[PDB]
């Protein structure tokens, strides 16, 4: 019954304050615990800190010097600030609702129990790169149909040329066409700029003109590019 | 860092938890696909949240000495992901780190031939005084390919940029190769060909200037 | 009219005396584990069936507090303990400086300590660094927590108890020699001292278990009908107060820790038994008694206490003495428990007592030879019957306060030797009859 939604910058300069925000829809933020986990590339995922229902924080000893987690009461949202970020802090930042269980192995009066936390509901996750390099808008050039296989099918697409940083979200006809769509992984060029391709397999009877437009969005650069494709 | 596990398709698999406990314990088991949200399979050693199937299960510590193992029955293509074993015991303090990742790999999957599509540089890119031949490779397994480019007979070997294969929602792999040229270099040659070798087989697609 | 003395030999006449009584124990097997300290290498087997002869019309004055059987048993138990410890391994070279750290647990208190130290090897020239766990009571910091010695090493030498000899009390019957006899008070409501109307004689006593215990008494015999309050002098606060229950309260004592024994050789044939690392959870020892049964027991005690002093009767914990007097100390399965009875004397939701453990011990206030109780493998659990109490007055007639005490171990022997008394027969009688011998 609970849905989390991470929002964040995508890019942050080194030696700055990284901020991310996690919008909760399902319930109250002062009933369950909340926590942040990050997945930096080429490393296993790291639990960085949690915030209670009571507004009491606890941080991982490695990042405790640099981290602060907060809970907004009016908005069902929780933030994570991280001061003096570096190249290492580049990661996919997930938020998740944590649940405190107590494991009791003997008598309660003596102690003989320990608290444990487990994160049942996760958010989708927000990618965050840390780099001195500036933001670049993607150049969108349309890939024409070759006119490709034996009928019905033929292939067209859209090229998203060098941009920075990841990610780019691509849809077709403002998400009207879902059949045949396949957006590929981007390539990091020696330039230091990512480039991807998105392609749609449509029948050669449908072409044409069905007026196929690809809708590109790059949230760091704030550039929404709609481009027609045609033989 | 990650430890590799290999399992035949349809056979049951048991995932050993690193750092096994010193006292009574309440482990968690997290399934994590690369790029996607982690999903916990087990929160208390036996218990699974609603919606997780009955295939996954973890060992209770009814009698001390038992070792934490995540048991997956009927292993399928979709089960292939990273598994983390979060460990909490009575003796050790606050467990901050999750367990070392366990890379499950599902063996004996059906091999798929690569669907290559070579696109010539777009008219509007040539208008910008640049050219990139785009060779897109989809729906292939195992995800291991070597891309070689050709101008006529001669191999290009320069301005070649290629992504390592990454999985798609089909559970097959998808890779793309980019060959940057000048518009004049694109026009100079007769045709250009993208050779994609998948295992023994090699698929070639050829495109020429109109 | 002419009366003459006439000698009668074997008249039933006796006088109060004190003689050397001897041990008697029923023929128990003891085959896989044997030679407990009270049976020893040899004790005399009892009669297949001992005879108790009711002495009709006899009224005899008893005194449990001036009883000599108590003083003999006390000196017997002490001597027996020394005979058992003599051949065992002595841990004089275990007084090296100890490098100690706390054991792994959740940060809520740490009694238990993991201690590394050099020890002499089987070779004289060579030395070994070993580790062992010790309880906080056994050790004291020589300077800092960085390193520690054993508590005893400054005061006196130490000796390990042999792992074969068991601390389990067994029934022991005390017997008198020929020409003497034991008189048993058969009276149900028998006070400590005074005349006993219903008396019997026996050659040997009932099976008394030598249960070493403090504050509350364990596995005794229960007083029939009404609970009996015994004291040497009720108005004197210095003398303790024996209580004997009629309905037994039961006590459940466990050490949940699954300890391990580590045989480290400290020597030519010398094997010191250390505590290895604990397996599983860190749970401290405890004892449970039923809140309903205890509160009923303590109720009935206050009623029969008011027969003497008669007025407010209060119970408080022990405020005087060492760690061994203040807590309810006893043995359970080999380990020596020291239980905090402040819960009980402060007047099924069972009342739980915090029990600490000590391995180095000096019982009967013994100064000099200290004993190392070897660690016991696995989880410990015992279940005992609480039959009596040992109380003490603070020392008025406005409010009375009774604290538990174990000022003398003799009290425990008294609690079962109340009903017995030693006498010597004087079989020569002379009396007048009209009978003269041949001239
Ligand atoms: C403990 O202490 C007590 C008290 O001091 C002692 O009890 C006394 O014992 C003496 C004997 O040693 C008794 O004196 C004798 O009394 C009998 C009793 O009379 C008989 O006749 C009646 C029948 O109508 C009846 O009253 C009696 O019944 C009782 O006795 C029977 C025994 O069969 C018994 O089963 C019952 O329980 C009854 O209680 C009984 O039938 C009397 O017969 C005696 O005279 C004979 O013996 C003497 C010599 O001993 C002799 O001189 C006579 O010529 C005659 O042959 C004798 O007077 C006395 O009654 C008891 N009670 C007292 C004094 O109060 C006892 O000795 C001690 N016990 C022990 C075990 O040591
Ligand atoms: C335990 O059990 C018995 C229960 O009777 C008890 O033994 C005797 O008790 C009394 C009282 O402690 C002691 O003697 C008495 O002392 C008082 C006070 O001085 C006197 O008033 C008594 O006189 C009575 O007896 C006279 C006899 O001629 C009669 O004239 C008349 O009946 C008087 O009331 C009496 O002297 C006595 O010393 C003890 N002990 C013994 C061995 O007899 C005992 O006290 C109880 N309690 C304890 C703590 O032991
Ligand atoms: C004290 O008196 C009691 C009862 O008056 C006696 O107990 C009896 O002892 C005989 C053995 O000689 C048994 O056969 C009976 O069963 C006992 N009676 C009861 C009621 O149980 C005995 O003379 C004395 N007590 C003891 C312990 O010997
Ligand atoms: C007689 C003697 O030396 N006793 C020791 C002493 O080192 C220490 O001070 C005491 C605690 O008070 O424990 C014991
Ligand atoms: C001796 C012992 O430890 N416990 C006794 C047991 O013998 C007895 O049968 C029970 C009453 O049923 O009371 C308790
Ligand atoms: C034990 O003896 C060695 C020398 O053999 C010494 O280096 C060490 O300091 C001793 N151990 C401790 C805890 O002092
Ligand atoms: C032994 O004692 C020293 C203090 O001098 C301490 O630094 C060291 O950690 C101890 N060694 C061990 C193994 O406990
Ligand atoms: C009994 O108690 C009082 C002390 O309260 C004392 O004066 C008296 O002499 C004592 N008598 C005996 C026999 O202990």
């Amino acid at each position: 019954q609970v849905q989390l939604q991470e929002s964040g910058p995508g890019l942050v300069r080194p030696s700055e304050t990284l901020s991310v925000t996690c919008i909760v829809s399902g319930g109250s933020i002062s009933n369950y615990y909340w926590t942040w986990i990050r997945q930096s590339p080429g490393k296993g995922l790291e639990w960085i800190g949690y915030i209670s229902d009571r507004e009491t924080t606890t941080y991982n000893p490695s990042l405790n010097s640099r981290a602060v987690i907060s809970r907004d009461t009016s908005k069902n949202q929780l933030s994570l600030q991280l001061r003096s970020v570096t190249t290492a802090d580049t990661a996919i930042y997930f938020c998740a609702t944590a649940r405190r269980g107590q494991r009791i192995y003997g008598v309660v009066s003596f102690g003989e129990f320990f608290y444990y936390y487990y994160m049942d509901v996760w958010g989708k996750g927000t990618a965050v790169t840390v780099s001195s390099a500036s933001t670049k808008g993607p150049s969108v050039f349309p890939l024409a149909p070759s006119s490709s296989t034996s009928g019905g099918t033929a292939a067209l697409g859209c090229l998203v040329k060098d941009y920075f940083p990841e990610p780019v979200t691509v849809s077709w006809n403002s998400g009207a066409l879902t059949s045949g769509v396949h957006t590929f992984p981007a390539v990091l060029q020696s330039s230091g700029l990512y480039s991807l391709s998105s392609v749609v397999t449509v029948p050669s009877s449908s072409l044409g003109t069905q007026t196929y437009i690809c809708n590109v969005n790059h949230k760091p650069s704030n550039t929404k590019v709609d481009k027609k494709v045609e033989p | 860092y990650v430890s590799p596990l290999s399992v035949a398709l349809g056979e049951t698999a048991r995932i050993s938890c690193g750092r096994q406990a010193l006292g009574s314990r309440a482990v968690q088991w997290y399934q994590h696909k690369p790029g996607q949200a982690p999903i916990l399979l087990i929160y208390n050693n036996q218990d699974r949240p609603s919606g997780i199937p009955e295939r996954f299960s973890g060992t209770p510590d009814i009698n001390f000495g038992t070792t934490a193992t995540l048991t997956i029955s009927g292993v399928e293509v979709g089960d292939e992901a990273d598994y983390y074993c979060h460990m909490w015991d009575s003796r050790s303090g606050f467990s901050w780190s999750f367990g070392g990742a366990t890379r499950l790999t599902v063996l004996s999957q059906p091999k798929a031939a690569p669907s290559v599509t070579l696109f010539p540089p777009s008219s509007e890119e040539l208008q910008a005084n640049k050219a990139t031949l785009v060779c897109l490779i989809s729906d292939f397994y195992p995800g291991a390919v070597t891309v070689a480019w050709k101008a006529d007979s001669s191999p290009v070997k320069a301005g070649v940029e290629t992504t390592t294969p990454s999985k798609q929602s089909n559970n097959k792999y998808a890779a793309s190769s980019y060959l940057s040229l000048t518009p004049e270099q694109w026009k100079s040659h007769k045709s250009y060909s993208c050779q994609v070798t998948h295992e023994g087989s090699t698929v070639e697609k050829t495109v020429a200037p109109t | 009219e002419n009366l003459w003395v006439t000698v009668y030999y074997g008249v039933p006449v006796w006088k109060d005396a004190e003689t050397t009584l001897f041990c008697a124990s029923d023929a128990k097997a003891y085959d896989t584990e044997k030679r407990n300290v009270w049976a020893t290498h040899c004790c005399v087997p009892t009669d297949p069936n001992p005879q108790e002869i009711v002495l009709e019309n006899v009224t005899e004055n008893f005194n449990m507090w001036k009883n000599n059987m108590v003083e003999q048993m006390h000196t017997d138990i002490i001597s027996l303990w020394d005979q058992s410890l003599k051949p065992c391994v002595k841990l004089t070279p275990l007084c090296v400086t100890l490098n100690c750290t706390d054991v792994n647990a959740t940060n809520n208190t740490e009694e238990i300590k993991n201690c590394s130290f050099n020890i002499t090897t089987e070779l004289r020239d060579k030395k070994k660094k070993v580790y062992a766990l010790f309880y906080k009571l056994d050790v004291v910091p020589i300077d800092d927590n960085n390193s520690y010695r054993l508590i005893n090493c400054n005061t006196s030498a130490i000796t390990q108890a042999c792992p074969k000899v068991s601390f389990e009390p067994i029934p022991i019957h005390y017997c008198a020699p020929a020409g003497f006899a034991i008189l048993k008070c058969n009276d149900k409501k028998f006070n400590g001292t005074g005349p006993c109307k219903n008396v019997s004689t026996v050659q040997c006593t009932h099976g008394i278990k030598p249960v070493v215990s403090t504050q509350l008494l364990l596995n005794g015999s229960l007083a029939e009908e009404e609970i009996i309050i015994r004291s040497e002098n009720i108005t004197n606060n210095a003398k303790t107060i024996i209580v004997q229950l009629n309905e037994s309260v039961e006590i459940n004592c466990t050490r949940p820790n699954n300890n391990t024994r580590k045989s480290i050789r400290i020597g030519p044939g010398q094997w010191f038994y250390a505590t290895g690392d604990i397996i599983g959870d860190i749970r401290q020892a405890h004892c449970n008694i039923s809140r309903t049964k205890w509160n009923k027991t303590l109720q009935q005690v206050a009623k029969k206490l008011r027969e003497h002093f008669n007025k407010t009767i209060i119970f408080n914990p022990s405020s005087g003495g060492d760690l061994e007097i203040t807590t309810h100390s006893f043995n359970c399965g080999g380990e020596f428990f020291y239980c905090n009875t402040s819960e009980l004397f402060n007047s099924n939701n069972t009342i739980t007592l915090p029990c600490r453990i000590k391995q180095i011990i000096n019982m009967w206030q013994r100064v000099g030879q200290a004993m190392y109780a070897p660690p016991i493998e696995g989880k410990i659990r015992c279940t005992s019957n609480i039959t009596g109490l040992l109380l003490t007055r603070d020392g008025n007639n406005n409010t009375e306060t009774f604290r538990p005490g174990g000022g003398d171990m003799r009290d425990n022997w008294r609690s079962e030797l109340y009903k017995y008394k030693v006498v010597k027969i004087e079989p020569l009688g002379v009396a007048p009859t009209r009978c003269k011998r041949r001239v």
